[PDB]
DNA sequence: GGACATGCCCGGACATGCCCTATATCTGACACGTGCCTGGAGACTAGGGAGTAATCCCCTTGGCGGTTAAAACGCGGGGGACAGCGCGTACGTGCGTTTAAGCGGTGCTAGAGCTGTCTACGACCAATTGAGCGGCCTCGGCACCGGATTCTCAGGCCTGGCTCGCGATAG
DNA sequence: CTATCGCGAGCCAGGCCTGAGAATCCGGTGCCGAGGCCGCTCAATTGGTCGTAGACAGCTCTAGCACCGCTTAAACGCACGTACGCGCTGTCCCCCGCGTTTTAACCGCCAAGGGGATTACTCCCTAGTCTCCAGGCACGTGTCAGATATAGGGCATGTCCGGGCATGTCC
């Protein structure tokens, strides 16, 4: 029987795949055993946060399936995610429904 | 009037008879006929169907005339006409003179006569044979005052006399029925029928 | 007959197109422009469908963002109408001009 | 039969963990894959540069942790470091 | 050889782009500047894309070439490959 | 009108009969026919299929005409037409005059007549023998006012008279059916069928 | 009466003077005290190399000069001359720092 | 503390002059101070992070050079 | 044994081919590096150095200075459209800025 | 005697003497030149590595370097650099 | 009418009041007054005594005028007049125009006015101080239609306005009362009084 | 219309207010007002009394105008007028144009205006103070279509705007109320009041 | 006068409008299953990179003093920010026309992509040595300074020209 | 007495000259950092070997291009009205510029210590290889969800009429 490092760690992203991608990315001649575990774990965390917010936005929109619009809403409405993705354009995301106050009628 | 129109039933050569619908005695039925009384009870200005039955078809040019007279002998010489109020009100159908009691509805060829010698009013239409696949011809009369109209019929009963005439006015046949024009034909018909037993 | 006040339909269109996600530039003229510019860089180029869609998504995002910044600069000057000088200021401050 | 590389099954498991009632479209899946690959490249590159600058030839967890602290915002960095440390400690105990 | 395709970027398209950007009113003089800006963008992006294509010994610009060009210009685009 | 069109059934030399679809009496029914009443119940401006059946094929040039008349005898002389509201609304199909109650849909060779002598409206199309697969030719009528339209049919029942005619409008056959144009054909059909037992 | 230049002549003179030269314009020691103060809010008892503070100071002055260039361009765009906080906020918003 | 006042009014005026402005509103100075302070928070954060990763107790010029480079503005003249 | 001569001399360049090659090998860029890559890289670096130094020298003589200072380097970089583009996001220490006054700020008669 | 610290100072001086025989260099300016050369080095080597990776190439050649130079350098600068590199590489290969 | 006559009670300088007899309510009574309703109930053409009371004697040439108006506000502008029937019947007393509702009986000096500007009818007599030994002057009015006459008052209640006026027609005093002209004054008075409790 | 008349309540200098009768909600009461809804419910062509109250008397020459508008904002610019059927029927009182929804009954001095600029219909009469005893002036309106008339109000609610104007037509005061013209005012009033709780 | 005679009004209730919702069917786009194969997991090996400890020195921190240039503060004023107003013109909105964008089907061939082979080419390793860096010394860039010379721009005064007012002469 | 013309005086504008600040130039000393030279050392060069990777050939088969046809929605041209950009004007306030006081920044000089860089020893941690196996990724079969339209189902609200009241009539 073979049991994987992700299974021993209780995580969802594959330790082996992240490890291989680090080994083949021409980044360093050696890679420690804990580095791909840490990296994979951070990726789960960030994915869970983004999917959490996108799901919330979908439910607010009475949608059961997340669409790119919901991803854009999630990234732009969250202050820290928008900072992290400040220079990132999501396709079919649109923009936030933001109107300047001076442009509203009197 | 100088005269009184005959009211004698005369079926004549063509076997001329009248027929009427079987309408019941609902308090305010628009028009109901009493076989017991030979009397039509109807509302003012409402449709009153009268059927013309013949054993054989009269010649083309045959006309059908209707005339009212008072039924009581002492009133017989008085011309039956509309009261002053209804005469003046604005209800003419564009065809009938305002003072005529009896109108025919739905017939462009209707003529209204004011007899120069007798002073009687009458309304005449061409006789139309029933479709060869039919039994009778129906004429639709309207009575334009209530029997009770003051200054008019003033609660005196009338007869309607229906005459079958040739082109010239020659008597081919005659029939008649009593008429009460009233607000509640069914009520009044039942009352008079009950009173027959009294 | 009936006539809408200046400004209501503009705002309605803004809300309409910011609520939805369909592309606003026509496919065929964009492709034609891209191909025209390309002839002067390399001859007889072929372009993938997803490549033209990529250029169009990038272009529309860039122009929408530039128009956002232009609008902010115009409103800053107590104006509503965008001017060429507004575009030039936005691009200069962004650091590409 | 040209094998490719995507995180589709793992993204779907995490989604089912956080929301086991929501699906995802192809365009949205493409956006998630682009996002994860971009993050990966950014973090791995910063960790690589960190290691080179410090004359380190091995990729270890301390450079990964520092790179995460540099790239992620405040609360995101703190929560990511906490989850990474707990997970690495549990794995190390589990061997 | 395609000629005068710049006129295909119509006035209402630029107006729609401005609406999505939050612009309420657009001067008639806006359009030529916008067209120039668009053209500039294209000459830079396409130059990088074609450069990559030629290095790869290809004659067809691929989606990955464009996405990579955009990334190396800081305008990274999601949805066409990572 | 000066006259009333005959309504007598006449199958004639060609054995002309009408047929109708078997639509039930439900809600959302746009056209349903009652064999018990020989009456079509249909919605305004909805398709009303009427089948023409013949024992033998009439000559080329034979036409099919439809005309409405009021069913009640006292209204028979009144031309059936659209009410003032529908007459004015903008629903003409480019072929039918605005005041015609009865239209034929899907026939470029349709003619609408306003009879100079009788003042009757009618709609006529060329007779075409049945299509391969059918023993009848179907014509699709539209009725453009509800029976209840005030100023129009005003709740009076009508008959549709379908005549098979020659080029010179001579009579080859005639059939007819009652029509109620209404919002709920199924409801109203069941009501009138129930009332037959009352 | 003593001599006095009209508003602006002396402003332009200092502009020319400070744009011709490269010597630092912000005081070393107060900036140094600020940097150490701000730093203890991240890590206590931190030390600084001299060349580290000089690097931070060079970076700060270059950043401020560029920001003031952009602010001036935005002010001139609005047919104004005197810069105000909303000008700074517009310049930083358009740059993508906000 | 009070040390933010050590970047004095004439210092902000001089920096603004090198930025080419002719007139400076009274409300400018606090705004400039805030902007400068935020910049410092971000730079010093990155610098100290680098210093701690190297297991050092003193922030070096090279730490600052890396912080500035990663902030998106490369500084020449201090090594690297 | 043949007399030792360097690849930079063989290529007519001044930058060290050996050192650039070593830095490419040890920069964790790839496991394998061709012989011509460091030659090409050295040539591009030498070219850019020669143009920047040329312009800085021009500026220095325009200022009647014989020694290149950072100010001259900054002036040279900013006065060249292509160098300014290449170094758009670079700040030169002790470089100052280009002398430039917007027309609206100048006095009027 | 401190540790071996590499720099381009002597090479910058040799090029300077080629282009300006009677011009010197200050230490601050030489430091700026070293920063510049190292920055360009990092940009070109990194872009070439990325280019090679993108194309599943395991060897660093001259084509990726030249293409990277063309991407990073402006038009006429790129043409002159490419011309110089090709002449230099062909002359080296002749040896 | 272009106007409505004022109905405000105004006793004026001479202390002008009305009085009425104490007639009871036998259903057949010809004229009976209800103090509870300030309403006269009277039969058509029957004598209706109205007493004029004054505290002091108005000058010679003083006249007394009576006019009817509809009591309900929406009918106030409609001139009160006889119905078409009673207008035409032959009951004029030689003094009163046929269309005037209100007459005065037993006074040769009565005048009937048809106002050229207001179109109102009225009847006027000279005021006479009471006969020696009397405390009031009685005027005898006749009402010449029933309140129910169709084409006339048509079941609408009226007021009678009695005015004391000088020789130029200027107002000296005014009083009024409601009137119902009906077949059974006593019956109808008791009915309306009973309904006060309802 | 190019414009919409203001509906803002404005009692003005004369303290102008409206009042209404206390009619209950019997199924078919002719006209009944709902204080809860500020809405009149009335039958077609029936009398609708509206009381004008003022704190002090406006000058001679003052006029009272009534105009209908649609209550729903999207219909406000559409001129309220009679439906094609009632427009054509023969019910004009000799004073009102056939297309005007709102008439005044019993006033010879009524004027009907068809505004050349706004295209709005209105009906205006001279203001008349009450007699010094009385406390208000009543005007009687007739509404000449049902709210439901197709091609007319087509089931859209309307407001009646009552304005007090000087002799030049300048504004002195304004009030308004909602109107439903319907067959069963009492039924419909109770239904809408009940729905207030829903 | 009581008992009917006879019309009118309207609440009951049906006729028959219209929307209102719910269920079923059809169309479109998407979760999960399967087989395989190749990339990940367990095990063993070497070796070298990293952890740790001692050392040294340099370079960072802290203090004292002066002194002077810069920062802080007061105050006058002028010019620039800003609010208000008028206008005219350029842009928003709507409508009829036309134009081409979009969609669906179909072809074919160019070219992306995969596989096989092999040879050129780059990693690796040992010996050499000469290029490059640290340290020391010196002289010239050149600034740093200060003081006289040169000088452009601004302000003030004087002169000339034009306009207005007053007086004189002529009609 | 009034009007017109001429002369004189006053005011405004333009030009020229003088003053004054700022810059240029000249010399001087001097200083300290850049350039050069020399020892050394370690990193590049050269020569040889070996694995491997990518250059080229060749085959497949995907998708990009080209075209035709139909539709219809978007673009376009124009008419028109009006809201906003822009120019102008007035006001007042608040920032500049300069004089005076203060203070703390800087330069120099010295002391200490602590931590950063260096070297040496060790050990354990990860690449490399092998063997195996299971997870992940093309291919695929049907199914599930949403929208739309048809069946119940409510209200939405007019017309007719039986009942019951109103009111005339008379032996």
């Amino acid at each position: 029987k073979a049991k994987t490092r992700s299974s021993r760690a209780g995580l969802q992203f594959p330790v082996g795949r992240v490890h291989r991608l680090l080994r083949k990315g021409n980044y360093s001649e050696r890679v420690g055993a804990g580095a791909p575990v840490y990296l994979a774990a951070v990726l789960e965390y960030l994915t869970a946060e983004i999917l959490e917010l996108a799901g919330n936005a979908a439910r607010d929109n009475k949608k059961t399936r997340i669409i790119p619009r919901h991803l854009q809403l999630a990234i732009r409405n969250d202050e820290e995610l928008n900072k992290l993705l400040g220079r990132v354009t999501i396709a079919q995301g649109g923009v936030l429904p933001n109107i300047q106050a001076v442009l509203l009628p009197k | 009037s100088s005269s009184v129109p005959s009211q004698k039933t005369y079926q004549g050569s063509y076997g001329f008879r009248l027929g009427f619908l079987h309408s019941g005695t609902a308090k305010s039925v628009t028009c109901t006929y009493s076989p017991a009384l030979n009397k039509m009870f109807c509302q003012l200005a409402k449709t009153c169907p009268v059927q013309l039955w013949v054993d054989s078809t009269p010649p083309p040019g045959t006309r059908v005339r209707a005339m009212a007279i008072y039924k009581q002998s002492q009133h017989m010489t008085e011309v039956v006409r509309r009261c002053p109020h209804h005469e003046r009100c604005s209800d003419s159908d564009g065809l009938a003179p305002p003072q005529h009691l009896i109108r025919v509805e739905g017939n462009l060829r209707v003529e209204y006569l004011d007899d120069r010698n007798t002073f009687r009013h009458s309304v005449v239409v061409p006789y139309e044979p029933p479709e060869v696949g039919s039994d009778c011809t129906t004429i639709h009369y309207n009575y334009m005052c209530n029997s009770s109209c003051m200054g008019g019929m003033n609660r005196r009963p009338i007869l309607t006399i229906i005459t079958l005439e040739d082109s010239s006015g020659n008597l081919l046949g005659r029939n008649s029925f009593e008429v009460r024009v009233c607000a509640c034909p069914g009520r009044d018909r039942r009352t008079e029928e009950e009173n027959l037993r009294k | 007959p009936h006539r809408y006040r200046p400004g209501t339909v503009a705002l309605r269109e803004i809300r309409r197109y910011q609520k939805s996600t369909e592309l606003l530039i026509r496919k065929l003229p964009f492709q034609r422009l891209v191909r025209e510019i390309a002839q002067d860089f390399k001859t007889d180029l072929r372009f993938q469908s997803s490549a033209v869609m990529a250029l169009q998504e990038a272009c529309e995002a860039y122009l929408v963002g530039l128009f956002e910044d232009t609008n902010l600069c115009a409103i800053h000057a107590k104006r509503v109408t965008i001017m060429p000088k507004d575009i030039q200021l936005a691009r200069r401050i962004r650091g590409e001009r | 039969r040209s094998r490719k590389e995507s995180y589709s099954i793992y993204v779907y498991k995490v989604l089912k963990q956080v929301h086991p009632d929501t699906g995802i479209s192809s365009k949205a899946m493409g956006i998630m894959n682009s996002f994860v690959n971009d993050i990966f490249e950014r973090i791995a590159g910063e960790a690589s540069r960190l290691a080179h600058y410090n004359k380190r030839s091995t990729i270890t967890s301390r450079e990964i942790q520092t790179a995460v602290r540099l790239l992620l915002p405040g609360e995101l960095a703190k929560h990511a470091v906490s989850e990474g440390t707990k997970a690495v400690t549990k794995y190390t105990s589990a061997k | 050889v395609l000629r005068d395709n710049i006129q295909g970027i119509t006035k209402p398209a630029i107006r729609r782009l401005a609406r999505r950007g939050g612009v309420k009113r657009i001067s008639g003089l806006i359009y030529e500047e916008t067209r120039g800006v668009l053209k500039v963008f294209l000459e830079n992006v396409i130059r990088d894309a074609v450069t990559y294509t030629e290095h790869a010994k290809r004659k067809t610009v691929t989606a990955m070439d464009v996405v990579y060009a955009l990334k190396r210009q800081g305008r990274t685009l999601y949805g066409f490959g990572g």
